[PDB]
DNA sequence: TTTTTTTTTTTTTTTTTTTTTTTTTTTTTTTTTTTTTTTTTTTTTTTTTTTTTTTTTTTTTTTTTTTTTTTTTTTTTTTTTTTTTTTTTTTTTTTTTTTTTTTTTTTTTTTTTTTTTTTTTTTTTTTTTTTTTTTTTTTTTTTTTTTTTTTTTTTTTTTTTTTTTTTTTTTTTTTTTTTTTTTTTTTTTTTTTTTTTTTTTTTTTTT
DNA sequence: AAAAAAAAAAAAAAAAAAAAAAAAAAAAAAAAAAAAAAAAAAAAAAAAAAAAAAAAAAAAAAAAAAAAAAAAAAAAAAAAAAAAAAAAAAAAAAAAAAAAAAAAAAAAAAAAAAAAAAAAAAAAAAAAAAAAAAAAAAAAAAAAAAAAAAAAAAAAAAAAAAAAAAAAAAAAAAAAAAAAAAAAAAAAAAAAAAAAAAAAAAAAAAA
């Protein structure tokens, strides 16, 4: 398929159904979705990567929900990203404010 | 032995930030939503999907709120919330009109 | 009805938030607000729900609904 | 008998290359998903209002190099122009 | 009272309190810092000017208000780091 | 011809000024900095969002049409020039 | 015995007034005529300084879009000093009678 | 108490003021009685406007949102005063 | 199949009345309708708005009144009024 | 029989259901369906007049919108009656510019 | 014998003012609105209903057009209409720019 | 289509409006007048006939169309 | 000022088609009871405008000239106009053909209804302490005002370049077909996380 | 300081159910050729930036006065916090019910397409003179600004009266079910009016 000879694992044919039935222009490159999915597997793979070590980091085998959460909300830059963005079984970091512990 | 204030409100916030899960049972939130969705429209079969996810989204950003009013109580040199935290809180957030 | 939201849930919640003193007053004037936040999702809901033609509300009405203000959340299939 | 379609086989070979001794919460999964259609979407419609813009009924990879630009973060919009141009170049030298 | 005074007269009207000569200036400050070789655009000036002193205004009253708020009525930046933490901007 | 130092060259009475029209009595004068900071912060966003426009319509020159299309794109909803 | 050229000053305040914004009629002979109006069709009705106060800027902007109407129709009719018959004109083609 | 000959109230330099606004730049001397009288005309029609709905509003006071029924019902939609 | 609205025998006693012996013509009668409706449209939709502008959800006669004296020339609003008098005198005198 | 006990024409009852299907609030004031019909069999009927004192001036025993526009123009508050309204093929009355009359 | 401009357009004036039938041949205009209609959605059948009430919604328009045209070149004073006339009378009643 | 109405037409129009010398500019600058006007007209019809899912635009539809704009129109059978 | 030339407007006779009554029915209304609560109704008051006067001066009205603007004429050019002939494409009736919205109804799937017990929560009550508020000092920062000038703002000028139209040949993308191959669903397993239980030590609170 | 008190983390064993992997269904994309249209390239063109300069003046910056407001401290009330206790309902799984919604078919509309007939709309050429508009003339009117003056405006204050809020009735409007037919859909008859042909007379244009 035009996956490999572009070298990806995204469907290629599919998006372009998926763009086609989007109703966005008449008429489109063909390397255009070779190239969204080229940057959706850059991200997800990013993502992942991070999931995957906070799966180190609560030494777990899957991935949960609360492992995203975690992951992303530790970075500053990726929750800018997903500024407005809340996920199921989300959770919050432990946060506490310096006056907040007694002395 | 009786504890001091603060101790065990310390202890259920580390345990609850610690926690993942919902804390309000969903029969009262359930029969909640089914007594405000017939003010509309009557007979309406629900979707456990959708029920689900309208109580994430509510106890979502309620605790967005929460963490609102903690800052304004911080700004405010208080321990102690009070409806004005959570007025100005809101008019900031602008969802009030 | 409404009261099913308990006091002590509302402590708990405050404690997921990290507060520390909870007043009364705050308990029924917060679960007023969210009785607001709930009306307008689910006056939103039933817009797509009629939309879509059909007296069975579906989580895509939802999802969408929460999607009319930006309130975008995950797991569940939009 | 619905067939709704998602991305596991996709997402299982990136969990395998990013963490090959891993599992999956279908939950998580589920999160991923809507993640992929809600960022496709996003960028296609930015694109959609550069077509508007530039009085061009057609997109490129080049439009969406620019409407990606627009939309990440600095470091992760550089990073995603190299690995574009990257797929890009090699495809069209492949067949 | 003056300062009350320069309160009432500065909310009156809806004119450009900025001028053009050091606006113009901080544009191209902020144009030539990334790339080169731009001719501008005075209308795009213009809605410059309109966008900033809109932004500026409405965290001038919404950090009014947080510190009144706050029990005074002299500011803090700490108001405004506090305004914009809410406002969910970074 | 070289830029520079524009930037902090806005007069802190301009900013009173804007401060009156938002309705501030008293003002403590550690503000001026972080004013100056947001809003080049805010403006270099929208300008380098002009020149990403401006540069996929490979014109030497800006416009306010693509003006609009940054402050929307941010969230600054405004007719007068458009809708 | 200075003299500018005619209309100088009126080209001025063209300007002075498109960038103000304030209202020309005075004050309290705009209450004065609402009340003669208000007599006119029932008396006791108490004037609200607000209901006074939009009335007044209501009238000045229907006046100004029907200037600006009959001036440019004018222009249109290749004159600039505006006769009763550019204002029926644009009363007319405006449809009010 | 009822006052007569308020039209006039809109004086002469009132009248070019609000002309110059409209951005007319040679006035002649017979606008003045026009303008007088399709200002009278059409404030009667929204003062009878509101006389009928403060007829209708239980009240003996015409009020600020009289005055927005009146100008929404003479096709004068807008923001400001509530709604 | 369907049993379209039609004011058409109401129209035409009416004609009968007003004047005994006249023709039609099927526009006519569509003309007819379809401004009966629209009068109900706009004198019910000034009703309301009224009826909400004092706080009050009953559909009195008192709204419908100021509505119509509002909208009506006062030739046409006064027999209109006087009209509705007569009409609600004579049911209420019947039941 | 409400309408013969509220002597007019128009069905009280019908349009009574059309006020109360128009949604437009709870509870209704009884005097509204008959008011109405009371106001709309008013103003028929003057149209309708008008409308056959045309035809029959026209020598046309069929009421035409020919006509319709007769009436409706002749009359200036009729005009303003229907100002944002048009009527359909009624077309417009000889109204030529004095200027464009010949000499 | 030759007829001067001018009485023959005035008959026809008068004649066409009298009469109301539609003066655009049926098809055409039928195939220009259909073409139109079809440059955002496909499979369209048509009812002539529809059609018709486009006709006349569009004749009425261009009615309005002419009338206000012809007033307006009176304004200008002239007889002979350019299509600065229409821009001018389209703007004061606020459909165009 | 725009020349399935003609020159002639156009002055069948005029004569109905009274005009009497028309300029040639005048004749494409109406044609496309009427063609922004259709063409907002349809579009608001396409959106509420599809909007009510149906193939075809009702007249009914083109009656809310026009009354949208505020150009009423009666005898269609609302 | 008089006379010709259509050209329209008017009257008779045919027909046709549109209107009008009469038949059918079913989909809508009336009546009656019952309920019930919104809407009115009465009192309190309170504020909320109305009512006036002074003090400051601001806005309006007057006047003169000059001047500059609209209007009028004439002359030009061409701008439309008009006529007869040719072109043409409309539109109209009946026939094909599609096709296409709507609608029923089996199934099927999916939601809503009961039970219960029972437990873990909620609720409640009683100390209390830390938490909030409130009150005093004070000092210190934030401010206005004057003067100086260093600054902005305006208008030409000249450039120039920088966008912008059009035209051609190009890519190149769209369309339809075949084939072939992909993604999803079920079942099974196992393989993990979960639960519970014990042990450590770590702090909070008391001595 | 020092030690006990829960408490909570660390480790470990049972266990269960989720993840996922093989096979089949199927549904859809790669590949293929034809082409028809958007865009590129480019040359000209003209519109706007912009660079710079003097002239006018205004905004601001520093210094000094000054003053109020924020912050710190003291101190007391109390009210959430933190114990105890009793109580009840959320739920979770099973059993029940019932119905929301949909594919295949089906009946029925609803457009669309063509033959082609003829038939008047539209086209064009070609004459041609009138009107749009410039050049120029006549003129008149209104605008500018110094004076004088009317009264608006800013600011305080007095009162009575509109109506807003507080309890409370009534009454008015709604809900439901049997009784009963009404307002629309069809058929057929008939007469109102266009069709057609022509006559009377009156604007149009030439002398």
């Amino acid at each position: 398929t035009r996956s490999s000879r572009a070298g990806l694992q995204f469907p290629v044919g599919r998006v372009h159904r998926l763009l086609r039935k989007g109703n966005y222009a008449e008429r489109v490159g063909a390397g255009a979705p070779v190239y969204l999915a080229a940057v959706l597997e850059y991200l997800t793979a990013e993502i992942l990567e991070l999931a995957g070590n906070a799966a180190r980091d609560n030494k777990k085998t899957r991935i949960i929900p609360r492992h995203l959460q975690l992951a992303v909300r530790n970075d500053e830059e990726l929750n800018k990203l997903l500024g407005r963005v809340t996920i199921a079984q989300g959770g919050v970091l432990p946060n506490i404010q310096s006056v907040l512990l007694p002395k | 032995h009786r504890y001091r204030p603060g101790t065990v409100a310390l202890r259920e916030i580390r345990r609850y930030q610690k926690s993942t899960e919902l804390l309000i049972r969903k029969l009262p939130f359930q029969r909640l939503v089914r007594e405000i969705a017939q003010d509309f429209k009557t007979d309406l079969r629900f979707q456990s999907s959708a029920v689900m996810a309208l109580q994430e989204a509510s106890e979502a950003y309620l605790v967005a709120l929460f963490e609102d009013t903690n800052l304004c109580a911080i700004h405010a040199k208080r321990v102690t919330i009070m409806p004005k935290d959570i007025q100005l809180a809101r008019r900031i957030r602008g969802e009030r009109a | 009805n409404i009261q099913g939201i308990t006091k002590p849930a509302i402590r708990r919640l405050a404690r997921r938030g990290g507060v520390k003193r909870i007043s009364g007053l705050i308990y029924e004037e917060t679960r007023g607000v969210l009785k607001v936040f709930l009306e307008n999702v689910i006056r939103d809901a039933v817009t797509y729900t009629e939309h879509a033609k059909r007296k069975t509300v579906t989580a895509m009405d939802v999802v969408y609904a929460l999607k009319r203000q930006g309130r975008t959340l995950y797991g569940f299939g939009g | 008998k619905t067939r709704k379609e998602s991305y596991a086989i996709y997402v299982y070979k990136v969990l395998k290359q990013v963490h090959p001794d891993t599992g999956i919460s279908s939950k998580a999964m589920s999160i991923m998903n809507s993640f992929v259609n809600d960022v496709f979407e996003r960028i296609a419609g930015e694109a959609s209002r550069l077509a508007h813009y530039n009085k061009r009924s057609t997109i490129t990879s080049r439009e969406i190099q620019t409407a990606v630009r627009l939309l990440l973060p600095g470091e992760l919009a550089k990073h995603a122009v190299s690995e574009g141009t990257k797929a890009v170049t090699k495809y069209t030298s492949a067949k």
